[PDB]
């Protein structure tokens, strides 16, 4: 019951899913052949959340994979746990977008999306009670940031009451791999605010910083960043698949973390994270988890959370632990940092406990906090956008496929209005 | 109780320079899911599913109390041992005085 | 020929119902399978040959807790189709569980209530348990109380609500639905007992000497209080008290029926037997402000009426000799228009111990239910918390979009202001 | 409340005013004897017995209980007299900082006299209205 379907688009989203599904399968004891080989009874009670049942007793994820080029899905199939995905759900084009948002949203993405919407509708109509959808995509690419966001609007138009999740990677100015990143980032943020019920920003720069400083491993690769993102993704829905002292589905988090409908851009972090050589030194206790949870360097975004004030915060503890300690520590982390918490909403931290810890760990915490410090990312994105747009650089590529500069002006104005009205509440006082 | 043996046992000291001699003689990371067996963090996969802080805490609490109880009996016994020696020594002193007088 | 029906709604309600139903089964000698290997009739019913069925119903929209109940050791006890379960949780939204999804479930619950009531011949009244700071709990409790008040009329209903702590909180939006539910049950419930978690945490820490308590330890104390309250209906006693003999002794006026409880003694077996536990010392401990079961200071207000239950080998003359001592003390003062304020009950059955629990076995115990003027502080602080966020209309869109009108928030505020004015008007001397 | 330091004449007036009040305990050191807030509650109760429940203020040596007594007095009593003590001034009083209590006593004296005058005017006005209504009902 109350299950969700997985939809991913683009190369970055496909690579994120290729590790997210591996993590989920390892958590539930599903072999790469789809056969259950788990140890505990609880591993099968709520498997309908992510997995479907077919004849022969094997399980198949309800994931939908879409891209405008076939290479990435032809590569993910040969990887481990690549056989679980149903071949029918693979939809792809023969041309690609070339990191051009217009091509992936107006000319090419519009004709292809009917086929993927057909299978999306097939998956949603069938399921017992829908909880919602979760979306993984990147804002630094053309086909992803175009087709995914248009699909968001199409899904929202047909299921207005369901919940919608988006895990979005925004292009940081530090590690830049594409010159046309500001254009399709700014165009995508315009559409994303209007339809997504929840959005979670993730930055490659913050992932590299975490890998270099906390884990202290010499050579980070995309596999480590994907693993961290996958652990963070799994931590959110853990209590929906396992029993606990205070169950809290996604809708309950939506109620408690979004004060106003347009303020739904969160930054997350996962604890504990320790190096291989120091994993024996540390002792896992609730104070040790909560001190690392609120650490500024532990956030999955380069945004500095002590440059603003938290509107609200959430924590999803895992493992068996006493609730009194959790509540007193949450109170203590809020009394010692009163300057960084907005004062006109008292008791702005939500907590939840799940009795099933991750495989290999005795305690774990997932942190989701809505803070005013996120304005800095939109500020720098808009700064680069307005630095590049004033000369109409690279504009002809977009304008040759039916798009105009008016949609750029409206997007810039709406993004600046969002930036302004997000900080409006930072200076608000009672 | 500071203590030394007889003169013969030390046998190093009659104008020793051995001590001087000794100085001359010297001239996609996967560590999250794979914490070390030694570490506190590692909970066995088989035991991953006991879900009750209640029962577990009660057994743990009982054990934490018991160590303190044995420790208390032992430290008190040490206290008793210094005092016993002093009581014995005073009694011994009287016996000894008595012994020399009889000699 | 005397019966009572207990209603459990929400996660907290079900988790305290489990706690009370181990205790009752243990106290009446019934095995977890429901089979005995004439006092049971108050809580149970005979099936003709063999097992006993509790006169209780479990309600929740979120299926996890009920599924946990239906697989534990008590799977054989409860009737299979009185554990009403939903599919979609209200997610801490009060408007959801009062207007959207609770209405489709409330009819089945009312049918079950009728089917249980037709069996009873001497129905004393109803008991209801619900944690107030949640969507489904508060909303469904309000709706059930409103339906029962008109279906049955003058039958007595008792509410063991758990209000949020002064500063410790698990959610961020619980003041809104707490205020709305207080509005709903102000004019619909005959008795309401205060049960916030912080006071019971302090009790456990100070007396039971547990530094890491969980919810089960709290629920066991609540279950003991319930058993002490209802012992007089199913055991022989020198001075009996019935449920219907409350509004004539503790409720001076129809509006004022919120009172706070206390229990004594609370002590562990490691140091219980070193002291004699006389009746005087336990009745002194029960009146200590630090042993209140709700985090309120009785020294800040007058007393109106005290109803306090004994059980064990206590003799009435020793009770009178201790009531005199309390009347003597200068730190406890009663209201002017109440010369005598004590109602005393004496029962012979000593409290029963649950194996593996915290409390030890004792021959004397005291449970007090006291109505005092100092309770207005919790209303004032909840009102202050509510006003801070209602000034900017925060989180209101999550309620307006679930069918509730805009003006519904204001009238709850007006009723709380009226209640606070009434409490001040009553406490002044003539 | 940034009140100027009191001169010696004003200090003597405050001490003579406080000595004119039959308090439950003999005064030896005003700065220490008022640090628990109990004596200020008694001082206000002498003039306004319905305004102050003196039994809510227990004698206190601990900072926590002194702070509870002062916060309770400030919110329930002083606020009704149309003034409040700042947290910093409460912290100075509980620590027996010189001149801290004397400044608060001066402000309390002035606010008490004003409060008593305003209560008298309300009674005189209410008595006038009641007398005027009785004269209209005698004609009916
Ligand atoms: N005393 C006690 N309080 C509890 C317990 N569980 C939850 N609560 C309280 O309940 C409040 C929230 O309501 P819940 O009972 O957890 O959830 P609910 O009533 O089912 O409402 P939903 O969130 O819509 O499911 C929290 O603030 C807790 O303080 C418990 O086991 N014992
Ligand atoms: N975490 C992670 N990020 C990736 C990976 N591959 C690419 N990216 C990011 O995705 C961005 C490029 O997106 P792109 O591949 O053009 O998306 P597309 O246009 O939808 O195919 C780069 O800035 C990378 O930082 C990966 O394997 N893991
Ligand atoms: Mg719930």
């Amino acid at each position: 019951m109350r299950e969700i379907v997985h939809i991913q688009g683009g190369q970055c989203g496909n690579q994120i899913g290729a590790k997210f599904w591996e993590v989920i399968s390892d958590e539930h004891g599903i072999d790469p052949t789809g056969t259950y080989h788990g140890d505990s009874d609880l591993q099968l009670e709520r498997i309908n959340v992510y997995y479907n049942e077919a004849t022969g007793g094997r399980y198949v994820p309800r994931a939908i994979l879409m891209d405008l080029e076939p290479g990435t899905m032809d590569s993910v199939r040969a990887g481990p746990f690549g056989q679980l995905f149903r071949p029918d759900n693979f939809v792809f084009g023969q041309t690609g977008a070339g990191n051009n948002w217009a091509k992936g949203h107006y000319t090419e993405g519009a004709e292809l999306i009917d086929s993927v919407l057909d299978v999306v509708r097939k998956e949603a109509e069938g399921c017992d009670c829908l909880q919602g959808f979760q979306i993984t995509h990147s804002l630094g690419g053309g086909t992803g940031s175009g087709m995914g966001t248009l699909l968001i609007s199409k899904v929202r138009e047909e299921y207005p009451d369901r919940i919608m999740e988006t895990f979005s990677v925004v292009p940081s100015p530090k590690v830049s791999d594409t010159v046309v990143e500001p254009y399709n980032a700014t165009l995508s943020v315009h559409q994303l605010v209007e339809n997504a019920d929840e959005c979670m920003v993730i930055d490659n720069e913050a992932l590299y910083d975490i890998c270099f400083r906390t884990l202290k491993l010499t050579t980070p690769t995309y596999g480590d960043l994907n693993h961290l993102v996958s652990a963070a993704m799994s931590g959110v829905t853990c209590c929906l698949r396992f029993p606990g002292q205070l169950n809290s589905d996604l809708r309950k988090l939506a109620v408690n973390l979004i004060p106003f409908p347009r303020l739904h851009f969160f930054m997350i972090g996962f604890a504990p994270l320790t190096s291989r050589g120091s994993q024996q030194y540390r002792a896992l206790t609730v104070p040790e988890l909560t001190q690392q949870m609120f650490d500024a360097k532990n956030m999955m975004c380069a945004a500095d959370p002590r440059h603003g004030r938290y509107l609200t915060a959430s924590a999803l503890f895992r493992g068996r632990m006493s609730t009194k300690e959790v509540d007193e520590q949450m109170l203590n982390v809020q009394n010692k940092n009163s300057s960084y918490f907005v004062e006109w909403i008292p008791n702005n931290i939500k907590s939840s406990i799940c009795d099933i810890p991750p495989k290999g760990l005795k305690m774990a915490v997932t942190f989701v906090g809505n803070s005013t410090a996120i304005q800095e990312m939109f500020k720098r994105v808009a700064e680069q956008f307005t630095a590049m747009f004033r000369r109409k650089a690279f504009l002809h590529w977009y304008t040759g496929e039916g798009m105009d500069e008016m949609e750029f002006t409206e997007a810039e104005s709406n993004m600046n209005d969002l930036v302004s009205e997000y900080q409006q509440y930072q200076d608000a006082t009672a | 109780s500071v203590q030394p043996r007889t003169r013969l046992e030390r046998e190093a000291m009659k104008d020793k320079e051995s001590i001087e001699k000794t100085r001359i003689n010297q001239r996609v990371k996967q560590l999250l899911h794979n914490p070390d067996p030694k570490s506190t963090l590692f909970i066995p996969e088989n035991q991953r599913f006991d879900k009750d802080f209640s029962v577990f805490d009660k057994q743990q609490r009982d054990q934490r109390f018991a160590t303190k109880e044995v420790a208390l009996e032992k430290h008190r016994i040490e206290a008793l041992e210094r005092e016993s020696k002093r009581w014995e020594q005073m009694e011994n002193q009287v016996n000894k005085e008595q012994v020399k007088r009889q000699f | 020929m005397r019966e009572v029906i207990s209603i459990h709604v929400g996660q907290g309600g079900i988790q305290v119902g489990n706690a009370c139903w181990e205790l009752f089964c243990l106290e009446h000698g019934i095995q977890p399978d429901g089979q005995m290997p004439d006092a049971f009739n108050t809580f149970f019913s005979e099936t003709g040959a063999g097992k006993h069925v509790p006169r209780a119903v479990f309600l929740d929209l979120e299926p996890t807790v009920i599924d946990e109940v239906r697989t534990g050791t008590y799977r054989q006890l409860f009737h299979p189709e009185q554990l009403i379960s939903g599919k979609e949780d209200a997610a801490n939204n009060f408007a959801r569980g009062h207007y959207t999804i609770g209405k489709e479930i409330v009819d089945l619950c009312l049918d079950r209530i009728r089917k249980l009531a037709d069996n009873c011949t001497g129905l004393q009244g109803f008991l209801v348990f619900n944690s107030v700071g949640g969507g489904t709990g508060s909303g469904l409790g309000s709706l059930l109380l409103e339906r029962l008040s008109v279906d049955y009329g003058k039958k007595s209903k008792l509410g063991f609500t758990i209000y949020p702590s002064p500063q410790v909180s698990t959610a961020v939006v619980e003041p809104y639905n707490s205020i709305l539910s207080t509005h709903s049950l102000l004019e619909h419930t005959d008795v309401a007992v205060m049960l916030d978690n912080e006071a019971i945490y302090d009790i456990c820490r100070r007396n039971l000497d547990i530094e890491r308590p969980t919810y089960t330890n709290l629920n066991r104390l609540i279950a003991q209080v319930i058993s002490s309250l209802t012992a007089s209906l199913r055991f022989d006693g020198a001075l009996n008290v019935d449920i219907t003999e409350f509004q004539t002794n503790l409720v001076p006026y129809p509006r004022i029926h919120f009172m706070l409880s206390s229990y004594a003694p609370i002590i562990s077996a490691e140091k219980a037997y070193h002291e004699q536990l006389s009746v005087a010392e336990i009745t002194n401990s029960a009146f200590e402000p630090a042993n209140m079961m709700a985090k309120c200071d009785p020294r800040h207000g007058k007393y109106m009426a005290c109803s306090m239950m004994y059980r064990g080998d206590v003799v009435p003359k020793d009770v009178n000799a201790s009531i005199a001592t309390i009347k003597t003390k200068r730190t406890i003062q009663f209201v002017d228009w109440c010369p005598t304020g004590f109602k005393v009950g004496i029962n012979y059955q000593p409290p029963t111990v649950v194996p593996g629990g915290d409390l030890a076995k004792v021959m004397r115990a005291v449970c007090m239910i006291s109505n005092s003027t100092a309770i207005a502080e919790v209303f004032s602080r909840l009102d202050h918390k509510f006003d801070l966020m209602y000034a900017k209309r925060a989180f209101v869109h999550w309620y307006v979009g679930e069918g509730m009108e805009e003006g519904e928030f204001s009238e709850a505020r007006e009723d709380l202001a009226a209640l606070e004015k009434d409490y001040e008007e009553v406490g002044i001397e003539t | 409340m940034d009140a100027p330091p009191l001169n010696e004449e004003e200090l003597n007036q405050i001490y003579n005013w406080i000595d004119g009040i039959p308090l439950s305990r003999p005064k030896k050191n005003i700065t220490r004897d008022f640090a628990d807030g109990c004596m200020l509650a008694e001082v206000i109760s002498h003039y306004c017995p319905k305004l102050v429940e003196v039994h809510n203020y227990s004698q206190a040596h601990s900072v926590t209980q002194k702070l509870y007594n002062w916060n309770t007095l400030n919110q329930r009593v002083l606020k009704k007299m149309g003034f409040q003590i700042s947290k910093n001034d409460i912290d100075c009083i509980i620590n027996a900082v010189p001149d801290a209590v004397e400044r608060v006593l001066k402000v309390c004296q002035i606010k008490l006299d004003k409060y008593l005058d305003d209560q008298k005017k309300k009674k005189d006005q209410q008595q006038y209205i009641e007398n005027a209504q009785m004269m209209q009902n005698g004609n009916k």
